[PDB]
């Protein structure tokens, strides 16, 4: 059943027979300006549109006769709902866009803080195709929130489709390779789908070379090699890998390993830390850290890049970093 | 409230003249005729400097105001508003200067002078719309033929002088301070449930959905306060502004759980002090009234649990039982 | 007069093009255009016994015509005020966007919404740089200079960097590499990067890039090349 008291209204107390998807956790990252038109999740809306509360809860809409606070479903566990007699008087152009994670790539460590989005998709009418289909469809539709997407079966009644940011977390070595890069999730996923990143024909935002040279404490979302493409080429693809990253506060487009000779890398960054070394300053009398010899970040058009300055803040799902 | 007065910041002169339909948007004549003035440069003073020649605008979006007063000829008020941190020094080292490069041969004078001549016509459409020749100053509330100047203050700041009075004082501009926001030339309190923190600010910050302010004026987000820090009857809080759970009279030393809303609960007054986790099992039920219960036969648990060395312990037992539905104590 | 090099396009804007069309057929009015290539808000005719202003493209607005030049002419951003203000009354547009004019009549480098809640740069002639929108106002819009360079790296136009002074614009003297042997322009953004050893001296220039020669011209305010400044 369902129990629903608007703030200061009457209370609503739906009966629940056979449901497909329960859809809203108290513990959603929910967009926070979202139009509620588009399905907007918390069922009540359009609060005094004329001076009444619509409620879409269910697949039935209450008329809104409504002068909120307390919502919840409860749920019969040990129900009949898979086996139970129907005289009872009861009542693929999307999985183009995803490609599998290899699950050992997992790591499972309970307490990470990653915002998510859960729904149970029952089993008395979903199988374990649709279910895969409903969850990735549900991924692609939430372009800005969801880049992972999970499915378990590892409960009776329901599969588990919880949408995730990108999970990616990384050490602060400048380093072509993604190898101390890994996925940190709180349970072990039975299958693990990955949007796809797609690149647009144009850059969203003019980034801004820094004149400091050398970066302390800083955050890497990502290492990607470009070595096997032109310096311009590397350089327009690692602006739009930033772009493409809602948490992305700016890039590096460098030579590392350059007592190797060499090696074109992007890093994408949700944190620049401290600044340092800057070629305009410091000129007679410098002080704080200069001169690594094992990276290039000077020669055009290598350097640190910021994404331009904005008062409005990264999207609240973004890991929160500090020096 | 007290500040530190400063000095006026700007100064204005107003003219009036008319262009020669109704119950229509007008707004878009306020956007036209502002473009015309700027076009001929009558938004800018120019300044014969001794190289490079400054220019010091005199204009807004809040410049023109027109009203419609009869057919084919409309009301038009013109205001030129100078700050004086453009003025340049060098160039004009008195506020006279000042005054008379505002109304003088290369603003207000020129200005004159085209209207009475009669070349000021505005193109809309290849319709033409010609201004009367009469033009008209603001004197302070009397429309003279010589325009007088009048000082104010800038964007953030207050007026504590009165317009009329502005030759005795020069003192008439203090920021708004902290507690406070601008509107309309006064500096006006934050109200109540809204805090500002940071002084010459044009609204007021709101508190969190969970606090408010006790007062007005507030200038501090910790002046922000929960329903429990604001009570005043006694009852103690825990860190987060919620109501402790537990709770003990100010007269006796009786001790008594209140609900997540401030209202003491009866029934759980009882001499030993109770602990706040006590009090959190026993604010999960609720005492029924006799006349919601009716004595017949039933069947009753038969758990035979360790029995205790106690209501509040009882109570307990059947907050973890997930088969209670409910209980009944003796005497 | 600009024509550059080794372009098949020559860039010359719509001013520019009609004027010397008319030129070519020995019309009396041939269109007056600016330093930047845009057309001058006054248009003369045969002699200047009438003149008139003109909008953006060239058209002339309705009214102005006069014997001797117009006492003052709205500017294009003004111009387009009025256009967008006129259309919302005469088809009925709940107006998003109004232009915000310099004093000087030229648009200014910062362009905001009427909510204020967006704002991007645009360039001298109203129109918006690519990457630049954003929420609130930029804290520094990029120059001209700037801008061409940038787009090099996306793909456009040649592989020669201009040279751009610390403000942001072109520099007045620009100067590229040329390729003997193929006659085409020397890749520089690419051979810079991966041979900055090459460019300490001359020597060690043409030991490596033994048929490049240099090649120094002229530019407008636009980096375009002034003709026959080569
Ligand atoms: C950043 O790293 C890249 C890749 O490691 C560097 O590009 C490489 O540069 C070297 C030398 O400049 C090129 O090596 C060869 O040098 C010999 C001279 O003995 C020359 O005869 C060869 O034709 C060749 O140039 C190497 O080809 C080149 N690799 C690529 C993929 O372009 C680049 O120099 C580094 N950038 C900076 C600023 O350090
Ligand atoms: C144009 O300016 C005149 C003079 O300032 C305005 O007339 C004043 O209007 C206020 C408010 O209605 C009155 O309190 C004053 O008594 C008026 N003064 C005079 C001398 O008439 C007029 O309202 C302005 N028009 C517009 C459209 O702003
Ligand atoms: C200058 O242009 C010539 C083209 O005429 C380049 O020489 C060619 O280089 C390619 C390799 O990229 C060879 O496949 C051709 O056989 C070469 N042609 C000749 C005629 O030798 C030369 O590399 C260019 N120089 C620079 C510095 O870019
Ligand atoms: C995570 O936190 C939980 C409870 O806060 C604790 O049981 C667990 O040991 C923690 N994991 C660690 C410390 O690795």
């Amino acid at each position: 059943f369902i129990l629903v008291q608007v703030q200061g209204g009457p209370l609503l107390c739906g009966l629940l027979s056979s449901p497909d998807v329960l859809l809203c956790h108290v513990r959603d990252w929910r967009d926070p300006a979202e139009a509620q038109a588009n399905a907007s999740c918390p069922g009540v809306t359009y609060d005094q549109d004329s001076r009444q509360v619509t409620l879409r809860l269910g697949g039935q809409e209450i008329r809104g006769l409504t002068p909120t606070s307390f919502q919840q479903v409860y749920l019969w566990k040990d129900s009949d709902m898979g086996s139970r007699s129907e005289s009872m008087g009861c009542r693929d152009l999307t999985t183009g866009l995803f490609s599998p994670v290899d699950l050992i790539q997992v790591i499972v460590d309970g307490n990470v803080s990653l915002p998510s989005q859960q729904h149970w998709l029952f089993k008395h009418l979903f199988s374990l195709q649709q279910a895969n289909l409903w969850c990735l469809s549900r991924c692609a539709g939430e372009p800005s929130f969801c880049q992972l997407a999970e499915v378990t079966d590892s409960e009776p009644l329901y599969f588990t489709c919880t949408l995730y940011p990108e999970a990616q977390v990384c050490d602060d070595i400048l380093e072509s390779s993604p190898k101390g890069c890994r996925l940190i999730l709180p349970r072990r996923p039975s299958a693990l789908y990955r949007k796809k990143v797609v690149l647009q024909d144009r850059v969203k935002n003019f980034y801004n070379r820094l004149p400091f040279q050398k970066l302390t404490g800083i955050s890497i979302r990502n290492k990607v090699p470009m070595s096997d493409k032109s310096i311009s080429s590397g350089f327009f693809e690692c602006e739009r890998l930033c772009d493409m990253d809602p948490c992305c506060t700016g890039f590096g487009f460098l030579n590392v390993s350059q007592l190797k000779g060499g090696e074109v890398t992007c890093l994408t960054l949700n944190s620049l830390g401290l600044q340092t070394c800057s070629e305009e300053y410091g000129g007679v009398w410098r002080i704080l850290d200069c001169g690594s010899p094992d990276t290039e970040v000077r020669t055009y058009p290598f350097g640190w890049y910021q994404k331009p300055v904005s008062p409005s803040d990264a999207p609240s799902f973004c890991p929160s970093v500090a020096l | 409230a007290c500040q530190r007065p400063q000095f006026w910041q700007t100064l204005q002169t107003q003219a009036q003249f008319q262009l020669l339909d109704y119950s229509g948007l007008l707004l878009a004549f306020q956007v036209f005729l502002l473009d015309e003035l700027t076009a001929r440069g009558f938004c800018q003073i120019q300044v014969k400097t001794a190289g490079t020649p400054v220019s010091i605008p005199v204009c807004d979006d809040s410049s023109v105001k027109v009203e419609c007063l009869s057919r084919e000829r409309l009301g038009v008020n013109i205001t030129w508003k100078l700050q004086l941190v453009d003025a340049p020094p060098a160039s004009l080292p008195d506020l006279q200067d000042v005054e008379e490069a505002l109304a003088g041969k290369y603003l207000a004078g020129r200005f004159a002078d085209l209207i009475q001549s009669g070349t000021f016509q505005l193109h809309l459409d290849s319709k033409t719309f010609s201004a009367d020749t009469s033009i008209r100053f603001l004197q302070g509330d009397r429309f003279g033929i010589s325009p007088r100047t009048q000082f104010g203050c800038l964007e953030g700041f207050g007026r504590v002088v009165a317009a009329s009075d502005a030759s005795q004082d020069a003192l008439g501009c203090v920021k708004c301070p902290e507690g406070s926001y601008f509107q309309d030339e006064q500096c006006i309190p934050c109200p109540a449930g809204f805090y500002q923190e940071q002084a010459g600010s044009l609204a007021c910050v709101p508190c969190p959905e969970g606090r408010t302010t006790v007062y007005a004026g507030a200038f501090s987000q910790t002046h922000c306060v929960t329903d429990c820090q604001k009570n005043e009857v006694g009852l103690q809080c825990d860190q987060d502004g919620q109501y402790r759970a537990s709770q003990r009279d100010r007269t006796s030393g009786k001790a008594f759980c209140v609900d997540g809303e401030g209202r003491r609960l009866p029934w759980t007054e009882a001499e030993a002090p109770l602990v706040d986790a006590q009090c959190l099992v026993m604010r999960k039920f609720e005492k029924l009234p006799e006349s919601k219960v009716i004595f017949s036969a039933d069947v009753a648990v038969m758990v035979r649990s360790e029995v205790p060395g106690s209501l509040m312990q009882c109570l307990a037992d059947c907050a973890l039982d997930e088969a209670c539905g409910f209980l009944t104590v003796s005497t | 007069n600009i024509f550059e090099x080794q372009v098949d396009a020559q860039p010359l804007r719509p001013c520019e093009l009609q004027r010397e069309r008319a030129f070519l057929k020995r019309e009396d009015y041939v269109p007056q255009c600016a330093e930047d290539g845009s057309f001058q808000t006054v248009q003369c005719g045969k002699d200047g016994a009438s003149c008139w202003c003109v909008d953006a493209d060239g058209r002339e607005v309705p009214g102005s015509r006069q014997p001797g030049r117009p006492a003052a002419c709205l500017s294009f951003c003004q111009l387009q005020k009025q256009q967008i203000l006129l259309s919302s009354y005469i088809n009925s547009t709940a107006t998003s966007y109004l232009p915000q004019c310099q004093d000087s009549g030229d648009y200014s480098p910062v362009q905001c919404d009427l909510r204020r809640r967006q704002c991007w740069c645009v360039d001298a002639e109203g129109m918006e740089v690519y990457g630049t929108r954003q929420q609130g106002r930029p804290a520094r819009c990029p120059r001209s200079c700037e801008i061409r360079n940038r787009r090099l790296l996306h793909g456009v136009g040649d592989r020669s960097p201009p040279q751009c002074s610390p403000d942001g614009a072109f520099r007045p003297v620009q100067c590229k590499f040329v390729n003997t042997t193929d006659m085409m322009i020397f890749d520089l953004v690419h051979s810079y990067s991966r041979f900055p050893d090459a460019f300490v001296t001359f020597s060690s220039f043409r030991s490596r890039f033994p048929e490049v020669s240099g090649y120094c011209y002229c530019a407008d305010s636009q980096g375009r090349e002034l003709a026959e400044t080569g």
